[PDB]
RNA sequence: AUUCCGGUUGAUCCUGCCGGAGGCCACUGCUAUGGGGGUCCGACUAAGCCAUGCGAGUCAAGGGGGCGUCCCUUCUGGGACGCCACCGGCGGACGGCUCAGUAACACGUCGGUAACCUACCCUCGGGAGGGGGAUAACCCCGGGAAACUGGGGCUAAUCCCCCAUAGGCCUGGGGUACUGGAAGGUCCCCAGGCCGAAAGGGAGCCGUAAGGCCCGCCCGAGGAUGCGGCGGCGGCCGAUUAGGUAGUUGGUGGGGUAACGGCCCACCAAGCCGAAGAUCGGUACGGGCCGUGAGAGCGGGAGCCCGGAGAUGGACACUGAGACACGGGUCCAGGCCCUACGGGGCGCAGCAGGCGCGAAACCUCCGCAAUGCGGGAAACCGCGACGGGGGGACCCCCAGUGCCGUGCCUCUGGCACGGCUUUUCCGGAGUGUAAAAAGCUCCGGGAAUAAGGGCUGGGCAAGGCCGGUGGCAGCCGCCGCGGUAAUACCGGCGGCCCGAGUGGUGGCCACUAUUAUUGGGCCUAAAGCGGCCGUAGCCGGGCCCGUAAGUCCCUGGCGAAAUCCCACGGCUCAACCGUGGG
């Protein structure tokens, strides 16, 4: 069970028994690992109190937003560099931040595509 | 351990505000959600088999709220869970009863009678304002109620003032606006149940409320939190406030 | 507690006293233990077997 | 001897309400038919719209409380009474 | 939650002074066991309890408690009308004795012997306010001592009962 | 209400400890507990095992079928009632039960959520277009000992689905009106993409149809019910447990969550806790409260309310707004019930009851009502919730088991005579069952028909003679008694205490200034160290200037109820309850 529950060691490091067993609001759910591809696949997920969240596990265009303020719906090539893991880059994995090789040139990623869907982005 | 939403509610576990006799039964009727908070209010059941004597058993009330013999604020309520809170108005139009909800000094809740002309203004205190899509400006009340104006409007209101309303039909008459001199009900605290003329404000920050002073019919002067001071009139009250 | 009975045994008093007083050597069922048990009362030994 | 001490009227339910005090000193608890039919004479009810509570005699007391109940129509009292009420005063079988 | 006795059992109930005190005030009143009259030394005792507290207490409330204190004294018939919070300390046994009912009925001459007097309140033909009391042991207040009647039911209550005159010639005699 | 007394010596004083003397809680002897009124009962052991019955449902005004009957008309067929089960909306996550687990932000209080969610509820603004599809019940048909379950035709729904647009989400740019101290959010425009609404309805009045009433569906925005996680302070024992922690602590940048957060991932850095007791171990649900005491204080957390947690141990998932769900599901372990043996299914820490354990805790009962919950708008329905009752020397309050006059004694108490009430029993009548009883309440015949337990040498003052025993039998909380004369052993009599109770054991507070802050001792009895130095810590010269953390006074909010104290009122007073005050 993905637990997204409670630390088992103090700040001191007096380990911690457990009380009492997992409750169903504190697990989280599988990593998206939104990939590269030439079609945009899509699932959507029942959440806490019966509210949505759509998950994007096949991406193949983006939003690259102009500094002017406008919007262009392009294809996505493949990922330049991503900050936060080494593995991902590598495996065309696409979250928040990372810098992606367009059409239009580079663009970093403004948007979470695992709880967003879409992926947005500003051109460099 | 709990798994979910409470359904019942013990007798003595009953709010502080209710005449209810504690050590009668194990029970009490809980409140469903409604227009005011679990602080201030109370189910009609108990107003009509307690604070009426109209009926003696509860199966009897049951029958009378079905026959619909009752205007809260002048709406038939047939849900006897339904929460009566601060300033509505109980109107009987077969006996032509009407009451006003008003609190005790003691910080219970209680009848007043009132005139028939009384009966259809009800005072709402502006509890917050909210801009919805549309740009249209929309006044929460204290009693879970809301209104809609306009945008040329909004500078009419402000949070804490009072409006007293034509319940029957939902028209604003008068707008009683906060400044230095209203006249002014208290609602809880231990200054529950005075009537008074503000005095000064104090501003604190960090969270901390604005207290006003009251001064009473005598002059005697005391303090008291923003939200309970409920106005309801500039300089004399505008109803019969025992 | 409830016993059982396993042995009648005498015993001497403490000197300056004389006198022998009857008892019980008695197996506890709640633990299993074997503990002596003072018998009471005048010629009541003979009710205790 | 029958006296009464307050009468109410619910008009939303229309309904007379009746407490009154029994001075029976030196005698026996009354029945319900007696009471019933002396309270009727005086108080202009019809005794078949009409049935009594309770007859509670207090300890070491001669004077013992009683409560009396009025309708106007058949139907409210079938439809507001419970049947255990009507069934010990007779009106149902 | 517990509902505590309302009596007290003396500290050390071999002492012979205490012991013929005691008895020297059951056999005048004539209470059926030891329980009754520590009880009605305990009265007494939270009353002068209550009068330390408030003497030395300040504060408003203070005052209120023993206005309350003094006038349901007063009302209990214990205490002159003009009475302070000073002479409630001297109080004794003995005065609440006397506002007994069965003390009462006695000192009225209803009744030739303290036994006698009990056993009639028992058997219910004392009525008192239009009310039968069959508690010998109930404190009366002052405003009721005058209303203390036999039974009206009773036979006790007419005039020519066989058990009538010989309570009245005592009460003459 | 601030109490002492017996016991060390030939005799005295002191220290010091033990025993008496009181209350509360369990177990138990005897004895009744007759009567009544308000309260408790597997509370420490086996959170061991359990046959059994009951404990959770309701809606056919959403829907469409079938069956029976009534009536009318009968080719048909409508309407009334009941049944059937299904679709389906809601409920079954609350309520009941227990204290194993846990030393914990589990709990108490005070704040923050702007970093969240929210079905049934209330209100303001708006919407209900078009179209499509599904299979129960029934008729044909079968297995097995069964659980359970196949297959053909068949039907409609507010059942399911697609599209239309609002609307939901995310981002870039640009402005601005608002809650607010601010933040950011909210408001508007442009830009880009993803997702993406509904449901009408039975009856009836008027109405040809419609249209007005009733119930119901959906979007946006709040409020409110319930909840989630964040923090400060509070509150055990062990130093014969002194170093501990490895994502362990923080920073960068992200995943995941309803939501912030190492919660998780990748990289970076070496941090975090400890003598003001880390870590480890023992121990325990926390609180409001409860027992004792003059009070400081000491102890205890079972019955009731709040919060916490759990379902044989463990682990895991669907449906749901809400669960990893006592009477839903799967696996392991372990125990057990039925079976042509292929396989199935069980689970009382729910009510009632059995086995086991042990010193130790009850009826396999009556109603769905008073209160209160789900459903049905309504009637009403169910509930081992609850309310009644059943057993029980569970707690507290009241009450007697004879009274009076005469005479004699044991004149204190009893004895004989005369009269008197009828503390129970029998009958009638009320509440009341939401039915009888509940003996409650009023009336009529009427016994004088329920009193025992312990002690009798002294501490406890507390109560004295005669027989049997003769260092034996025997008695005792402590001191002490008995080897012929026993006021202390057994029996008789007498007397003393308490009384429907009394006795025995165990546990807890007082006694106890034998834990000492108030308030204990260390030259000779327990105890000042074999000496000096000095760190933290503690205690610290006088005066003047400043601050105002502590300290004190006033005032706002808050510290729930029940419980504690007091007056009045209701049940005959009281216990119990109400209003008001603290």
């Amino acid at each position: 069970a993905i637990w997204q529950g409670r630390s088992l060691k103090k700040p001191s490091g007096g380990r911690i028994v457990l009380a009492r067993k997992k409750r169903k609001r504190e697990l989280g759910r599988e990593p998206s690992n939104t990939r590269v591809a030439e079609q945009d696949k899509r699932k959507i997920i029942r959440t806490y109190g019966g509210n949505r969240k759509v998950r994007l596990t096949a991406a193949a265009y983006a939003n690259v937003f102009d500094k002017s303020g406008k919007g262009r719906k392009v294809r996505i090539i493949r990922v330049i560099e991503n900050p936060a893991n080494r593995q991902f880059a590598r495996r065309n994995i696409i979250t928040k931040g990372a810098i992606i090789e367009t059409e239009i040139g580079k663009a970093k990623v403004t948007s979470r595509p695992g709880q967003d869907g879409v992926v947005n982005a500003i051109l460099l | 351990a709990r798994k979910g939403p409470k359904r019942h509610l013990k007798r003595l576990a009953a709010p502080t505000s209710w005449y209810i006799e504690r050590k009668a039964y194990k029970w009490a009727v809980r409140p469903r959600p409604g227009p005011h908070n679990m602080r201030t209010s109370i189910p009609l059941l108990y107003i009509v088999r307690d604070y009426l004597g109209y009926a003696k058993t509860a199966r009897e009330a049951r029958k009378i709220l079905n026959e619909g013999k009752f205007l809260v604020d002048g709406r038939v309520r047939k849900d006897y869970k339904f929460p009566v809170g601060i300033m509505d108005v109980v109107s009987i139009p077969e006996t032509g009863e009407h009451y006003r909800v008003l609190p005790n000094r003691i910080g219970k809740l209680i009848l007043h009678p009132i005139s028939e002309d009384e009966a259809f203004i009800k005072p709402l205190r502006i509890r917050n304002k909210r801009m919805i899509k549309g740009a249209r400006v929309q006044l929460n009340f204290h009693d879970g109620t809301n209104h809609i104006v306009s945008i040329a409007e909004k500078d009419n209101y402000f949070t804490s003032y009072t409006v007293l309303m034509k319940v029957p039909e939902r028209e604003i008459l008068e707008v009683l606006p906060f400044e230095k001199g209203a006249y002014v009900f208290v609602t809880q605290g231990k200054n529950v149940a005075r009537k008074g003329r503000i005095v000064e404000i104090k501003r604190f920050p960090m969270g901390w409320p604005d207290v006003v002073t009251i001064e009473d019919e005598e002059g005697e002067l005391f303090d008291t939190l923003k939200e309970y001071a409920f106005v309801v009139g500039t300089d004399k009250p505008k109803i019969s406030l025992p | 507690a409830r016993g059982i009975v396993l042995e009648k045994i005498a015993v001497e008093a403490k000197q300056p006293n004389s006198g022998m007083r009857k008892a019980v050597r008695v197996q506890l069922i709640k633990n299993g233990k074997v503990v002596t048990a003072f018998c009471p009362g005048d010629g009541a030994i003979k009710f205790i077997d | 001897e029958i006296r009464i001490k307050e009468i109410k009227e619910n008009k939303l339910i229309g309904r007379k309400e009746i407490y009154f005090e029994i001075y029976h000193p030196g005698e026996p608890t009354p029945s319900r038919k007696d009471v019933k039919g002396k309270l009727v004479a005086m108080l202009d009810l019809n005794p078949e719209t009409t049935v009594i509570q309770y007859i509670r005699s207090y300890f070491g007391s001669y004077i013992s409380k009683g409560y009396a109940k009025a309708y106007d129509s058949k139907e409210r009292m079938l439809y507001i009474e419970p049947e255990y009420i009507l069934i010990r005063d007779g009106l149902i079988e | 939650k517990r509902q505590r006795k309302k009596y007290e059992t003396p500290p050390h109930p071999w002492i012979k002074e205490r012991l013929d005190r005691e008895r020297v005030l059951m056999d005048k009143y004539e209470l059926k066991n030891k329980k009754e009259l520590w009880k009605h030394e305990t009265q007494l005792k939270n009353f002068r309890r209550r009068a330390r507290r408030l003497l030395a207490a300040r504060g408003k409330q203070a005052e209120i408690e023993r206005e309350q204190l003094l006038a349901r004294l007063k009302r209990l018939g214990l205490l002159p009308e003009d009475a302070v919070l000073d002479d409630v300390l001297s109080l004794t046994i003995e005065d609440i004795l006397e506002r007994r009912l069965q003390t009462i009925v006695y000192k009225k001459g209803l009744a030739r012997t303290m036994r006698q007097a009990r056993q009639l309140i028992v058997h219910g033909h004392i009525e008192v306010n239009g009310q039968i009391i069959r508690s010998p042991s109930y404190l009366v207040l002052k405003e009721e001592e005058d209303t203390i009647t036999y039974a009206r039911t009773s036979p006790f209550a007419n005039p020519q009962h066989p058990e009538r005159m010989m309570i009245e010639k005592a009460k003459q005699g």
